[PDB]
């Protein structure tokens, strides 16, 4: 990511959720010392989805169309 | 009488992010995801921090539908 | 502890723990300025706990076996 440490920051005009990385040494899971956390963001009609990144973001590729039901 | 989606060792989480070994969830509805306690992880590994929580969320939602965003 | 800022990620095969010591002016208590956030971490069998740190670290002495009971 070029740069020594990355930080995201992605929010909404409801909430806001700022996440900075832990670099660091984890087991081996399949040969990979690293980690992903995985964080979740609900934009509701009328609202705008706003992401910061410095770096190290695993970026979206859309939205689940959340709904409610059984 | 419930549209019912199998394991096949696949976890709801792993099915909502994407893994080779379970592309065929995607943009899956169902009305009961039943997990299997043979399922587990291909891809990199990852760590939610409120996994309960996202678990939840995406089985009270009830559907993989994905639209691409540009 | 020789640095300016110390960092501990104590990680296992399923959760990881990343801190950070927050240096400041406390309330003191016993004639001590400073205090010490306990943490825990619980290492199933076949898991591996990696304790990692460059500072600020309350080493731990070894496992006290948590069991199931009464
Ligand atoms: C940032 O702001 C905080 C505010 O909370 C400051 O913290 C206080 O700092 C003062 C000054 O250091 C502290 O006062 C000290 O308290 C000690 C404990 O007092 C108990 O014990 C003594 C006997 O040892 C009893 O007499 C007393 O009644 C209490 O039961 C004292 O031992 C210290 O005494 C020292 O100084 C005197 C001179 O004043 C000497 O004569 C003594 O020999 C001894 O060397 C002192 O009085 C206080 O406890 C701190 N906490 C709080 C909650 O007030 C930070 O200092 C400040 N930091 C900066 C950089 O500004
Ligand atoms: C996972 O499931 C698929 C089909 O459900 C199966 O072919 C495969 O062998 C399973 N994996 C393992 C390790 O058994």
């Amino acid at each position: 990511y070029a740069q020594s440490s990355g930080r995201i920051t992605v929010s909404t005009k409801r909430s806001q959720q700022a996440v900075i990385p832990n670099i660091g040494y984890r087991p081996r899971i399949r040969n990979i010392p690293s980690r992903i956390s995985i964080y979740w963001t609900i934009v509701k009609p009328g609202d705008i989805l706003l992401i910061n990144s410095t770096g190290n973001l695993i970026a979206p590729r859309g939205y689940f169309k959340i709904r409610s039901g059984k | 009488p419930h549209q019912i989606l199998d394991g096949e060792n696949c976890t709801l989480i792993d099915a909502l992010l994407g893994d080779p070994q379970c592309d065929g969830f995607q943009n899956k509805k169902w009305d009961l995801f039943v997990e299997r306690s043979k399922a587990y992880s291909n891809c990199y590994p990852y760590d939610v921090p409120d996994y309960a929580s996202l678990r939840s969320l995406v089985a009270s939602s009830g559907t993989l539908e994905f639209n691409n965003e540009s």
